[PDB]
RNA sequence: GCUAAACCUAGCCCCAAACCCCACCUUACUACCAGACAACCUUAGCCAAACCAUUUACAUAAAGUAUAGGCGAUAGAAAUUGAUGGCGCAAUAGAUAUAGUACCGCAAGGGAAAGAUGAAAAACCAAGCAUAAUAUAGCAAGGACUAACCCCUAUACCUUCUGCAUAAUGAAUUAACUAGAAAUAACUUUGCAAGGAGAGCCAAAGCUAAGACCCCCGAAACCAGACGAGCUACCUAAGAACAGCUAAAAGAGCACACCCGUCUAUGUAGCAAAAUAGUGGGAAGAUUUAUAGGUAGAGGCGACAAACCUACCGAGCCUGGUGAUAGCUGGUUGUCCAAGAUAGAAUCUUAGUUCAACUUUAAAUUUGCCCACAGAACCCUCUAAAUCCCCUU
RNA sequence: ACUGAACUCCUCACACCCAAUUGGACCAAUCUAUCACCCUAUAGAAGAACUAAUGUUAGUAUAAGUAACAUGAAAACAUUCU
RNA sequence: UCUCUUACUUUUAACCAGUGAAAUUGACCUGCCCGUGAAGAGGCGGGCAUAACACAGCAAGACGAGAAGACCCUAUGGAGCUUUAAUUUAUUAAUGCAAACACCUGCAUUAAAAAUUUCGGUUGGGGCG
């Protein structure tokens, strides 16, 4: 929802083109007294309460609870025997065909997502064989997201990530609360 | 949608383009540049700080002029800054009682002035404040000379100083013939203001006067192509016998 | 009342049905008594050439070689023209080889144009 | 619109058995789009409802309505095709099964009134459809007697039940 | 003091259309 | 929405107002109870407790000078110099369980406070901090940012 | 009659496209990347809404001051009588007061 | 009150209440009472000793001023010599 | 089985990015003659203040703070800080748009509707009716019954109200459209926890995040800027008409044309948004009338009838502020359960509102109701049903 | 003596009869995320539901085949006549 | 005109043919008497009456259609007009004082013309009291 930006709107009685004068007067004609002809009341008339320009859903969650909640995506696919820990993902071959085997072999799910620690140290075999797949999706370490672990049905993960993961998550646990946005340089975080 | 650029830019885009490219460097930026005139029916503020009495606290002031309404006669005449004042007024000076319209107008006087750089004597619808900043400034091209743009206020004032400022750049003889002397003690007088003709040419111009001296500067009736191409051909025929 | 149709001469009283016209060019003028005087070196004079042993017809046979266009341009046309002359006077004042400075003093001047077609 | 009365004489059925009554056969013609109401044009259809082809046309040569025009040119050419196209061997040998008038596409327009007011006039138009069964046609409901309505009333009286109890 | 409504036109393409 | 009346219509009159009586908030005479509130000087209290809870978690290191910098990247207190804050002002309470040697410098201080903080060896002094310096100290990397 | 005679035609989800696979991606680019980036610099959108959320006065407000410059003539004609409108609807009517 | 304002959207104090009432800490707002320094002359002494008190507030009242005034009226002040200090807390309170 | 029903894409909405031959100012769309004439000048008002008269808004954080303010409705900083499409519409929707066209208006200006085959055309369902009119009696149904009716029971709905079958409002009917927006403070659920929060802010268990409450149509009005004197009021220029008879140079008489409109009848959705027939007043004059021009709304014009100013002038019309405002009327759309009718005070206030009282929800705690003695005033000679208080129960 | 309620009992089951207002449990359809794959589920959203506003547009009724309207006569359709 | 109305012609009318509206309409299977009741019943209670439908008249009722009554009251709703209602003189005209050497400008005062706004409540309906 954070990102969501619904571009819905539409023209108020106010907005719509016209509608001005007066259709008749209030008295004398027989028929119901109205004040223009754009009104919501109307055929081709305003909307009362419709969608108001571009609306944002933006939110954020503490930083702590989204930290908490990768945690507990992770020990759901421990424990669901979904998380697999990989050396590394270098393959044999960057055959698109070899890694479906492997992971049919393996009885992972129709969904793989491959995490690795950075975007450009990626292997060119796994990089080329999860371009042309869908369901196989590789992203970094920084790309780890709840939303796509729960979209996935096994999640693959490196050593190295799992350093990486663990450090972050567990940062938070006995963290300060913040003197500033971390962004900005602390006496012991990179 | 929503345009490009504010609209409050458009002004400034259509100088950056166009003839207005053209127009020279230094009239562009005396066109932009926008410095605030001198005070004239308020009294600034003396500091940029101030002491209120209600809380005895520093507090910042700052000077907001008052809109002052130029009608086009005073661009005629020469008023000091001064002009008539739009306004409102509460009856009996308490914000209780009715508010009404009030128009404050300068007092104009019509007097003759001599210039020595222009050796003519010019009548002028005056005001007693530019009669006063004359005397200040110990003559009528001591005024003008030393007034900027933002306070003389006066597009007659600016064509006086253009033309002041062209005679000393050029150090016209039209200005007393058959006296050198008396002309060289003038320019001599004035020289502080002296500046190149070029700069002078289009002091106190506005912006449609700019535009129709440099179309009239750049307007050229196009050459015929047969010159071209007789010149292009004479330059390929004597490359050819060269070589 | 009708805004969307023409206005033409037929529309209106008397007076502006007489004064509008059709696009015709004027002829001439009007003097005291509306006697109209035409005058002759106002009417188009129509310069038809003598068409005997003309051999072209208006259509052209389809058994004719086709060429690629080369529309005309004043490059060309100097160099068909003017450069020959140029090149000769050269090797052995541009009025002399056509060029002429003004286009006044001449009955068909090219700019402006004060000639029909 | 709708035209399944066109299509209805478009019904081919299978043939029938050696041992089996011969089918009588049914011919629908209409036409559209006439340019007249079609409550007037009921009365018409209702009058010629039930009888045979020649006794119809003989009451529409010389009933003064204008409908009865149209509706015997509709008899004829219905009779015209029943003979050529259908295999019906004799032109006296079809009654009138279904007589009916339905509304047509009718037209908007404007009649004025005395003070600036006005009313919407209707165009009407109207279509007529009929279905010519061949053999002669069936003998009308001849009125109950007094037999038939007391023997019906004795049935009602018989039908009584105790009602409401064991 | 007197009271008259004026009539109002029903627009003329509703009764001008034909098939 | 009820039935008729402003309440439905949704034309109810503002908030305070009392039918055309007198509104309450308009009937009480107006005195100075606020006067000058944007301009009277705060101090973030810093009791001996806290203090000595700080210094025994570590958040607080007594080996070196503590000051205002110190105390707020412990975390031991929160100065807001927009909210008119001046400072930290050390609080007679938990003087008695008071037992840590420290040099702390603070903008006030009580007689009972810096008893204490004598009487445990250490040293207290009363340093003023006007709002752009005390803004800097409790967070100098911002200000180290900005480049002045 | 308000109700279609046929079914509609089949509508086909590619739930495995390219942006349904990564979504959600990057959007712990700040816990997960020592917060170089907040999560929302990942929104894009109107300039004037991005990483910010309110009701339909305090969207017109930013709008016309963020963007009000470069608005056309007759959009912010209309945003400002929205603006007036919203204003006198939020701060005189209502059930609760 | 002005529920939003139009220039940044957000709700309004009314400063009659800033200028009128005491909120301390605790939700209570202190209040002097109407007619204090009006015609001394005719109220009896023990009249006078009422009137020159600081006074409490309804719940309805304290509701309605809290409601008129923003949040930054109910924030924790901590002033060098406040006189109201000690009243900004409530002490041995049940319910 | 007829009217008809449906349909999917024409397009549109919000963002991002990006800056965008000839004729025609005279009567516009008119080939071709002495000009001179040239632009700038505070918005107002509605509305809110429950009237109205000063007044009333037109990145983040500081902050709704300093200040302003019939110090009241409300208004409101700065220093300082740092800054790549769609949980959009899909022909009553979305642009008004198939089009600013048709049409309407003198003009400004207002302003529509709609189309659906196929790869190739060089191939069953709304209302309304008909099939098929009707049988004693009755909100048209229910209980029923062998049986449609007959038997018995049953005073349409909505709104409004003390109370409606009401002979109080609305509704012919079908389809489509058509009306609850949100802060403060609380409650619930997470996270972290004397700290919370992704600077600012809050904090004496708080802080952070989320969830969850605030409608639609309707005035006469006011103000600004345009458009209007082809009708009508008056005027300007230069024109035209007035037979015949009596009288005689006439604001003379009878009387046509012509102008008007006294009285009657008809008409009253009319032939006519002021007419027809008869009757009648004037008809050489202060007459009638064709053409062109002029006076414009804080105004014009007026033999003052508050007349007339493009059919509706106590002050035109159009557009805009404007979704003006309305304590007033009307409407306010799925199912189901539950609690729920309570004194008064103030108020330019009694058609309303705020506070009380009642009511609802959740939470904490312990007494709540009923009520035994004993007890609660003389004035007053007598003087009621009762009440208050009140352990037990 | 009997008749006689929705009172009470009887067999079974029970949240299932107060306007304004208030609390709660469900929920039609639509879109989105995942499911599902002859019509769905768990959630997130919202132009989210019409027997009623002399409501707007369109269709068709009722009034009603009613009120109203029209073409002088004959004839060879030349023509004549009133 | 009427006592006192009659006769006839035309139009209208009714019938046949063509064309073909309007307001109105909750649904109606649309009776009378008495009583009741939201204080005048087709619909309720007690009686009476009662096969079914057309066509032409009539105007006693459907509190009939028509215009959200123009009478009356209310609204802190309007507007027009008058003032000796409150607030003003922005604007003109005068003066006086300055300014400048009559005009113009600024400030006052007085008139003329106007402009903005209001015209409380209770009330045996409103008004008067
Ligand atoms: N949000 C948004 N993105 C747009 C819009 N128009 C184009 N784009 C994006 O522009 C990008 C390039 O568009 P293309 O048409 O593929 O290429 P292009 O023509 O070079 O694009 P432009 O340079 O934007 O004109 C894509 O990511 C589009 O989604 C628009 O109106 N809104
Ligand atoms: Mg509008
Ligand atoms: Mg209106
Ligand atoms: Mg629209
Ligand atoms: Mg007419
Ligand atoms: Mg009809
Ligand atoms: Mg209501
Ligand atoms: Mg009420
Ligand atoms: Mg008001
Ligand atoms: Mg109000
Ligand atoms: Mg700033
Ligand atoms: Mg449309
Ligand atoms: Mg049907
Ligand atoms: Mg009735
Ligand atoms: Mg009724
Ligand atoms: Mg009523
Ligand atoms: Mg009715
Ligand atoms: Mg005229
Ligand atoms: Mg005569
Ligand atoms: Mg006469
Ligand atoms: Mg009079
Ligand atoms: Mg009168
Ligand atoms: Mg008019
Ligand atoms: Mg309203
Ligand atoms: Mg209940
Ligand atoms: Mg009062
Ligand atoms: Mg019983
Ligand atoms: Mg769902
Ligand atoms: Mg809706
Ligand atoms: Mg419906
Ligand atoms: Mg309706
Ligand atoms: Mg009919
Ligand atoms: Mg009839
Ligand atoms: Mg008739
Ligand atoms: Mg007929
Ligand atoms: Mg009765
Ligand atoms: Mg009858
Ligand atoms: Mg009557
Ligand atoms: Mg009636
Ligand atoms: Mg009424
Ligand atoms: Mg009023």
């Amino acid at each position: 929802n954070f990102k969501r930006i619904s571009y819905a709107k539409t023209k108020t009685r106010a907005e719509v083109r016209g509608g001005g004068r007066k259709p008749w007067p209030q008295k004398g004609t027989g028929r119901a007294r109205h004040g223009s002809i754009r009104s919501p009341l109307w055929r081709g008339g305003g909307v009362a309460h419709g969608p108001r320009g571009p609306t944002s859903y933006y939110y954020m969650l503490p930083m702590k609870v989204r930290a908490l909640g990768l945690k507990v995506a992770l020990t759901v696919k421990l424990a669901q025997d979904d998380l697999h820990i990989m050396d590394s993902l270098e393959l044999p071959t960057g055959d698109p065909q070899y890694l479906t085997e492997l992971a049919h072999y393996r009885r992972w799910g129709d969904s793989v997502l491959l995490v690795d620690l950075t975007h450009e140290e990626m292997p060119q075999s796994i990089v080329e064989a999860t371009s042309r797949l869908k369901t196989f999706n590789l992203i970094p370490a920084v790309g780890l997201n709840v939303h796509s672990m729960l979209k996935h049905q096994t999640l693959v993960l490196t050593l190295p990530t799992v350093a990486f993961l663990e450090d972050k998550l567990l940062w938070q646990d006995s963290r300060y609360r913040p003197l500033y946005p971390f962004s900005l340089p602390y006496s012991d975080f990179p | 949608p929503l345009h490009k650029y504010p609209v409050w830019l458009w002004k400034r885009l259509q100088l950056r383009e166009g003839i207005c490219s053209r127009l020279p460097g230094h009239y562009l930026r005396s066109l932009e540049e926008e410095r605030t005139p001198t005070p004239v029916h308020y009294r600034p503020h003396g500091a940029k700080f101030k002491i209120n009495p209600k809380n005895g606290q520093r507090e910042r002031v700052e000077d907001v002029p008052i809109p002052i309404y130029f009608p086009p006669e005073s661009q005629r005449g020469l008023w000091g800054g001064e002009g008539w004042i739009l306004g409102q007024i509460y009856a009996n000076n308490d914000k209780l009682s009715k508010r009404l319209k009030k128009v404050w107008k300068p007092q104009l006087f019509e007097r003759e002035f001599y210039s020595e750089i222009l050796d003519k004597k010019f009548t002028v619808t005056v005001t007693m404040r530019t009669l006063d900043l004359i005397d200040e400034a110990y003559g009528l091209d001591f005024y003008i000379l030393k007034t900027p743009k933002e306070d003389l206020c006066s597009k007659f004032g600016m064509d006086l100083k253009r033309g002041m400022l062209l005679r000393l750049a050029r150090q016209d003889p039209q200005l007393h013939p058959e006296d050198p002397e008396r002309r060289a003690a003038i320019y001599d007088k004035y020289k502080e203001f002296a500046i190149p003709e070029e700069e002078a040419e289009w002091v106190g111009l506005t912006l449609e006067e700019a535009i129709e001296k440099q179309r009239l500067l750049e307007e050229k009736d196009p050459v015929p192509l047969f010159k071209i191409y007789v010149a292009e051909l004479i330059q390929q025929l004597q490359q050819q016998a060269l070589s | 009342a009708d805004r969307m149709s023409k206005w033409t001469s037929k529309r209106g009283p008397r007076s502006f049905r007489g004064r509008k016209g059709r696009g015709a060019k004027g002829i001439g003028f009007l003097t005291s008594g509306w006697r109209f005087v035409q005058i002759k070196e106002m009417v188009p004079e129509f310069v038809v050439p003598d068409l005997t042993g003309f051999k072209l017809k208006p259509y052209v046979s389809y058994l004719a070689p086709e060429s690629e266009e080369t529309p005309l341009t004043a490059a060309q046309l100097f160099s068909e023209a003017v450069a020959p002359a140029i090149e000769k006077d050269f090797k052995d004042n541009l009025e002399k080889y056509g060029f002429e400075p003004t286009q006044e003093g001449k009955l068909f001047q090219l700019y402006p144009r004060n000639f029909l077609r | 619109i709708s035209r399944k009365w066109e299509k209805k004489n478009k019904i081919v059925y299978p043939p029938q058995l050696p041992g089996e009554p011969r089918r009588p056969a049914e011919i629908y013609h209409c036409r559209r789009q006439i340019k007249y109401s079609k409550d007037k044009m009921w009365y018409l259809a209702k009058l010629i409802r039930g009888m045979s082809i020649d006794q119809a046309l003989a009451q529409l040569e010389f009933n003064d309505k204008k409908g009865a025009k149209i509706i015997k040119e509709v008899l004829l050419e219905a009779q015209d095709m029943a003979v050529r196209d259908h295999n019906v061997e004799f032109r006296s040998n079809l009654y009138i099964a279904e007589s009916t008038s339905g509304r047509g596409q009718c037209l908007k327009r404007i009649r004025y009134h005395g003070r600036g007011r006005f009313g919407i006039m209707e165009k009407v138009y109207c279509h007529y459809f009929v279905k010519l069964v061949e053999g002669p046609p069936p003998p009308p409901e001849p009125p109950k007697t007094a037999v038939a309505h007391a023997k019906e009333y004795i049935q009602q009286l018989r039908s009584r039940t105790i009602v409401h109890t064991l | 003091k007197k009271r008259f409504t004026p009539p109002i036109y029903q627009p003329k393409f509703k009764t001008e259309k034909e098939f | 929405r009820g039935h008729k009346g402003e309440r439905q219509r949704g034309t109810r009159p503002r908030l305070g107002f009392e039918g055309g009586q007198t509104p309450f908030y308009i009937r009480i005479p107006k005195y100075g109870f606020n006067e000058g509130h944007s301009f009277r000087r705060q101090y973030k209290p810093l009791s001996l407790n806290r203090l000595q809870y700080l210094i025994d978690l570590g958040r607080v290191d007594p080996s070196q000078p503590i000051d205002l910098t110190q105390l707020v990247n412990g975390r031991g207190v929160t100065i807001q110099p927009l909210k008119r804050d001046y400072g930290v002002q050390l609080v007679e309470e938990g003087a008695d369980t008071f037992t840590a040697k420290v040099n702390i410098e603070v903008q006030l201080a009580s007689e009972l406070a810096i008893a204490a903080i004598e009487k445990n060896g250490g040293v207290v002094t009363t340093a003023f901090y006007d709002p752009r310096s005390l803004d800097i100290v409790c967070k100098p990397v911002p200000f180290f940012l900005r480049g002045q | 009659i308000g109700i279609r005679l046929t079914l509609p035609p089949p509508k086909v989800v590619d739930r495995w496209n390219e942006k349904r696979a990564m979504f959600g991606v990057y959007d712990n680019i700040g816990i997960l990347g020592n917060f170089e980036k907040h999560p929302k610099e990942l929104i894009r959108g109107p300039i004037w809404l991005r990483g910010w959320k309110g009701n339909e006065l305090q969207r017109c407000i930013r709008k016309r001051k963020m963007v009000g410059s470069r608005m056309f003539a007759d959009d912010l004609h209309n945003l400002n009588k929205r603006i007036r409108y919203l204003y006198k609807h939020f701060n005189r009517h209502g059930k609760f007061r | 009150l002005t529920y939003f304002s139009a220039r940044k959207g957000k709700r309004k104090t009314v400063k009659a209440v800033i200028d009128r009432f005491l909120r301390l800490h605790c939700g209570l707002w202190v209040r002097r009472k109407a007619g204090y320094k009006k015609k001394l002359w005719k109220k009896t002494p023990a009249r006078k000793k009422r009137l020159r008190e600081f006074v409490f507030c309804n719940k309805t009242q304290s509701k309605l001023l809290d409601k008129m005034t923003t949040s930054f009226w109910k924030r924790r002040n901590w002033y060098v010599d406040d006189p109201y200090q000690k009243y900004h807390d409530r002490t041995n309170l049940k319910v």
